[PDB]
DNA sequence: TTTTTTTTTTTTTTTTTT
């Protein structure tokens, strides 16, 4: 629903033009803004923001609804293709829009394979697991190879010149930049139809930027605000989003239950943000190993998935 | 219909006021 | 890059200027990428300044999107600095990338050094052979500089030694806080001269004594990650080329065999994760080594063979075969 | 090498540079190679007195960068030790090098310690020779040292052998504490004497016993990485030239079958990454040993044939042959 | 052109207030000592 | 020109506050 | 009331056949 449309009962555009400035892009993000929040922006007042949050809750649902509807609107999710069967199957269909996704693992399992694959597959048609949609692309570590999409759109039988042009890509120098890249996100995403969220990764640049123990309060905090704005962004688009997480080996050995001396990074916050978290292992070869941690509803599990030239994919019979 | 390239560079523009023709990404010693 | 004097518009005095540099800022791209925090320590820099700082830093510094099409037209413009060897040329791609950070990582006599010596000749040669027209900054922490070899390698490529020996700057450090120090002071260097590599060897010979025990791990590794993170910022800023070794360590607890190798690399999860690319290197048959790469994102994980010669890395003869 | 008395400008008294010496620092180099983390434990220095030191250092000792021609030439006039053997001496290039540290490994009567008596004498006679002008310093971990051989030597060197005795400091390590110990010190009478070498051995011959089972191992190697730290530091304030020997084991896994070597030296990857260069010693016919050079930054791998007789190591003669 | 050494200069003098023509390194025991 | 036995002798005496003089050093049984 | 981090490290030979 386009934020113009609450141009009714004496909002003019000077005032929806302050809301454009100030991060508000739809007329869900206007619905869902707490009215701190409308007090802290110049140029409006009480009266004109109880009549915006009247005006936005009368084209954006707030009131309650029976399961059974929403239950029928969860079976039309879209879920986006991963390339290979193995993760389409433990996963339910793969990545599902309009929720966050984490990936965390040890170097070399393939994280940030998966993100390129992804970034492919959002544009092929809807019958083929695709979004139609473009891409956007922020990246913390400057790992972004465009040579990957070229030869991963020929196997889907992209344009290898339309899926360069569909993709946007970003990097981010700092936490505080990081944070800002989203604000311009929600402009283009506001304009055009997107599809797909992809951080690559999300605690490198907060685990250099915040030091010390004096500093984990302000690091936690600011983590929380990119996580409420990435949730806000799946909520007014529907688009899916997709973040990575290194891990880091548990000095302590008072615990011996988890084979894995690893935990991800992130705390408390990350783990509690994140609606699906998938751990990948290394395997032979080219193969890896990805474990649903946690989920809502899928069950834990796991399976085999290799990642080959043109992209990731189901083991062959050759790594067998 | 808008392409990616011009969506981009009013972007830019309208949140840094940077001439996106002008002042472009480098990632290295180049060629030239 | 963007001059650090091109700042001085809109109030911005020349003492401005200066405080910034004393603090470590030396390019409008260091400023720009500089968080608003970090801007907040210099003294005489205040609230309406720093964000006026930032403004105009970005107004020279990309800070935006681009389409996928346009900066892979930019990486194709990139500079590979040659190896010497077309068998590891051709592993890494036309050889090793600017811009990124590249780790070395294997036994001891596994020729990490001499890769990066001979690196330190074809960073000068003309780029149509494969060098970048530039001048190279070698760190050192092990004391293992030697400007015997670079006589002999410019001598392979037609380069004067008197030249060769003439654009290239060397520094030791001696402690974990002097390797850091000496980061700033390269920084200075770059932006009045052209450079095209800086060679860290290595990384964590400095780190293992510094900091001992289990109680002094956590400052250890944060530590470490704050020099890396400094790494980065000079590759972004200037664009060339960075090339850290480091030293392997035998692992003892058998509790997993899948790994045919029972060595790993020294800097845990804080070194796996900062570099770009991590090749690994193992002795073959007499002069004869294997380099195989370990993490990339864009190569697959393949094994070549190189020889050392007293004229450099290359590619194996037929007398060795 | 710079005294540490002429620290004393700007508020630095003789408390202060006393309270210095006794934690184990007796050069300016010393200060300026050593971390803030360690002055500040040091009692009665203050964070305010600590950085002045360090800048006080640093305007005093080289910190900064310098051109690899520059340093070419610093290099060319360093001083090398003979080895007593012109064919030891080819394939080391001069013969062993100051200011680097440098390890010797084999089985027993290889001749190890054998060299070790020769070179206590040559770092006595004058340069012009292939000599160091200054005493040496032995440091011996197995009551194998014995002043016979060192006046059979210097009788075929000429010196006089009541002065040849006169210039060698020896003592004896019985724990590792006491091994580390005795560094300290060694390192006061450097800045009170010309010393011109220093000898370990060997070094893991009681760290093989102090420390037992795998659960002492990480403890046995982060203790080794400690002392061979301190003598590298030695090396660098004071420029003497580093010799360890050290022992081997059999290899009694057949993976490793393609080296020709069934022994390896002892002391993990600590012990290989710290040394400058390694040798190899093996047991020729009769009197005569076979060394070869394994590693070594600038050297390369190659072996020569030498013989230990009365008067110290020296050319295999056509009579053995 | 400024050659490389000049640089060395002023960057040594900026950072270490030090003069690099009285100050050089020393690598080990010198011929000319 | 500290002869290195004094010197030797100083260092002692720093290092451990024993008489060199005194207490000396023993290879094994000796015939005095 | 708030709110986690982070890896190290190799040992060491046996034993004639007719
Ligand atoms: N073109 C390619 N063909 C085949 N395999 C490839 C190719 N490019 C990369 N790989 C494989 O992918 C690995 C890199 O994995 P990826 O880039 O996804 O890392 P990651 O899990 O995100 O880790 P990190 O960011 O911590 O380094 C390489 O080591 C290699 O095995
Ligand atoms: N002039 C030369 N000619 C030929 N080969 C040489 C020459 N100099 C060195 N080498 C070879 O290179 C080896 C040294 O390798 P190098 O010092 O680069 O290894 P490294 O991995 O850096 O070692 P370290 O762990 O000690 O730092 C020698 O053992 C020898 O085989
Ligand atoms: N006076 C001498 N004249 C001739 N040869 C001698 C003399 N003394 C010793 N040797 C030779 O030197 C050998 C001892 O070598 P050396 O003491 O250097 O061995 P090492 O490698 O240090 O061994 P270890 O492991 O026992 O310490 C003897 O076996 C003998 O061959
Ligand atoms: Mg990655
Ligand atoms: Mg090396
Ligand atoms: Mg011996």
């Amino acid at each position: 629903v386009p934020i113009e449309k609450l141009q009714v009962n004496g909002i003019t555009m000077a005032d929806v033009k302050k809301l454009r400035e100030s991060g508000l892009h739809t007329a869900e993000a206007v619905a869902y803004a707490p009215r701190k929040d409308l007090l802290e922006i110049k140029g409006i007042s009480e009266a004109k923001a109880d009549k915006l949050l009247n005006e936005a809750a009368r084209l954006v649902p707030m009131g309650f609804v029976t399961a059974a509807d929403f239950h029928m609107r969860r079976s039309e999710l879209i879920c986006l293709t991963t390339g290979s069967k193995n993760l389409d199957t433990l996963l339910g269909g793969g990545v599902e829009t309009g929720s966050i996704t984490e990936l965390f693992g040890e170097f070399r399992t393939g994280k940030s394979q998966l993100c390129h694959t992804l970034a492919v597959t959002c544009q092929i048609p809807l019958d083929i697991g695709g979004g139609e949609g473009k891409c956007l692309y922020i990246d913390t570590e400057g790992t972004f190879r465009p040579v990957r999409l070229v030869s991963i759109a020929q196997r889907f039988g992209l344009d290898p010149d339309d899926a360069l042009n569909n993709v946007a890509y970003a990097r981010a120098y700092n936490a505080d930049h990081q944070l800002r890249l989203l604000d311009a996100a929600a402009q283009m995403m506001s304009e055009s139809r997107f599809s797909l969220i992809v951080v690559d990764s999300v605690m490198a640049l907060y685990r250099t930027d915040f030091s010390g123990r004096g500093e984990l309060s302000a690091r936690q905090m600011h983590l929380a605000k990119f996580m409420r704005a990435l949730q806000r962004l799946a909520d007014q688009f529907g688009v899916a989003v997709v973040v990575t997480n290194q891990v880091v080996a548990q000095v302590d050995g008072g615990m011996a239950f988890n084979p894995d001396p690893k935990k991800p990074i992130g705390g408390n916050i990350m783990a509690h943000s994140s609606t699906t978290r998938l751990g990948f292992k290394k395997g032979k070869g080219c193969q890896r190993l990805c474990k649903v941690v946690d989920s809502p509803c899928l069950p834990e599990a796991e399976c085999v998935f290799a990642i080959y030239e043109d992209g990731v994919g189901d083991p062959r019979e050759e790594d067998e | 219909k808008k392409s990616l390239k011009d969506l981009i560079y009013e972007t830019n523009k309208t949140f840094y006021q940077v001439d996106s023709n002008k002042v472009k990404y480098k990632v290295g010693l180049s060629k030239k």
